[PDB]
C-alpha cells in the first residue's frame, strides 16, 4: 500500500496473509472456513495467516491455518487477467472473535464515488521497495468504467474495476495481490493489478467481486 | 540471441510478491526479485536451480 496509513493492530479482521514460507499475496475471510483472493496469487502449499498485524513477529492474537483448496476460477486467463479470483478452504475451521472476522459478500455492485479501504502488506513506495512490518490502509474511490478503460486501453473486462486517484501517489502495490478492496463492509473488489504502483493516470485494478457472488456462494457450497 | 537470459527481471503489472529466480549475466549468477504473479517472462525461474539449469553460461 502507497501512501497508505497504518490501520492499527487487528483493525481489518478479515484480512489474512497468503504465507510460502513468506507473505507473498493476501486475502479475505468470508467465512469460517473460506477465503477470497486473486487467481494469480494460486500457489502449493499455501498458509493462511489470519489474527496478523506485524507479519515479522508472533504477538498472540495469529492463527496459523494451511489451505485444504485453492479453487481458480475455471475462467481465469492468465495474459488478459479476467475473472481474476481464487476461493482457498481452510483445512480447519478459524476461530471468529473480534481481532478474527468474516466479511460480507456484496448483495449489489458499487458505483463510481463510493470510498472503500484497501489494505495489505504489500511494497509502500512508488519508486523503490519498502515493505511494512505491520498492515497499511488506504481509503480511495472507486473510479469510472470509462475513466479505467481510458486509463488502460482494450485491458479492462467488465469484471474489473480502477479504483484509486488520478494524480497519483495513493495505491495498491506488489504484495498486496489478492487483498480486500471494502466499500460500506462489503467485499467489491480483490486487489489485481496496475501499471507499476502509485502513477499518475494509472489507478489500481480490481476483480470486480459483485460480479461472481452466485459463483462464490456455490463454490463454497460444493466443496 | 535475443537471450532471454540476458533480459532485465520482468515483475509484472500483478501485484503479488513472489521471489523468483532471474540469471544476471552482469554478475553471472541467478539472483533472487520480486514477480509479481502474473505475465512472467522467460528470464523467471522457481529455484537457483532451474535457473542455473537453464541460463548458466549465458
Ligand atoms: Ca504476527
Amino acid at each position: 500500500i502507497v501512501g497508505g496509513y497504518t490501520c492499527g493492530a487487528n483493525t481489518v479482521p478479515y484480512q489474512v496473509s497468503l504465507n510460502s514460507g513468506y507473505h507473498f499475496c493476501g486475502g479475505s475471510l468470508i467465512n469460517s472456513q473460506w477465503v477470497v483472493s486473486a487467481a494469480h496469487c494460486y500457489k502449493s502449499g499455501i498458509q493462511v495467516r489470519l489474527g496478523e498485524d506485524n507479519i515479522n513477529v508472533v504477538e498472540g492474537n495469529e492463527q496459523f491455518i494451511s489451505a485444504s483448496k485453492s479453487i481458480v476460477h475455471p475462467s481465469y486467463n492468465s495474459n488478459t487477467l479476467n475473472n481474476d479470483i481464487m476461493l482457498i478452504k481452510l483445512k480447519s475451521a478459524a476461530s471468529l472473535n473480534s481481532r478474527v472476522a468474516s466479511i460480507s459478500l456484496p448483495t449489489s455492485c458499487a458505483s463510481a464515488g463510493t470510498q472503500c479501504l484497501i489494505s495489505g502488506w504489500g511494497n509502500t513506495k512508488s519508486s523503490g521497495t519498502s515493505y511494512p512490518d505491520v498492515l497499511k490502509c488506504l481509503k480511495a474511490p472507486i473510479l469510472s468504467d470509462s475513466s479505467c478503460k481510458s486509463a488502460y486501453p482494450g485491458q479492462i473486462t467488465s469484471n474489473m474495476f480502477c479504483a484509486g486517484y488520478l494524480e497519483g501517489g495513493k495505491d495498491s502495490c506488489q504484495g498486496d495481490s489478492g487483498g480486500p478492496v471494502v466499500c460500506s463492509g462489503k467485499l467489491q473488489g480483490i486487489v489485481s493489478w496496475g501499471s507499476g504502483c502509485a502513477q499518475k493516470n494509472k489507478p489500481g485494478v480490481y476483480t470486480k467481486v459483485c460480479n461472481y457472488v452466485s459463483w462464490i456462494k456455490q463454490t463454497i457450497a460444493s466443496n | 540471441r535475443p537471450d532471454f537470459c540476458l533480459e532485465p527481471p520482468y515483475t509484472g503489472p500483478c501485484g503479488a510478491r513472489i521471489i523468483r529466480y532471474f540469471y544476471n549475466a552482469k554478475a553471472g549468477l541467478c539472483q533472487t526479485f520480486v514477480y509479481g504473479g502474473c505475465r512472467a517472462k522467460r528470464n523467471n525461474f522457481k529455484s537457483a536451480e532451474d535457473c542455473l539449469r537453464t541460463c548458466g553460461g549465458a
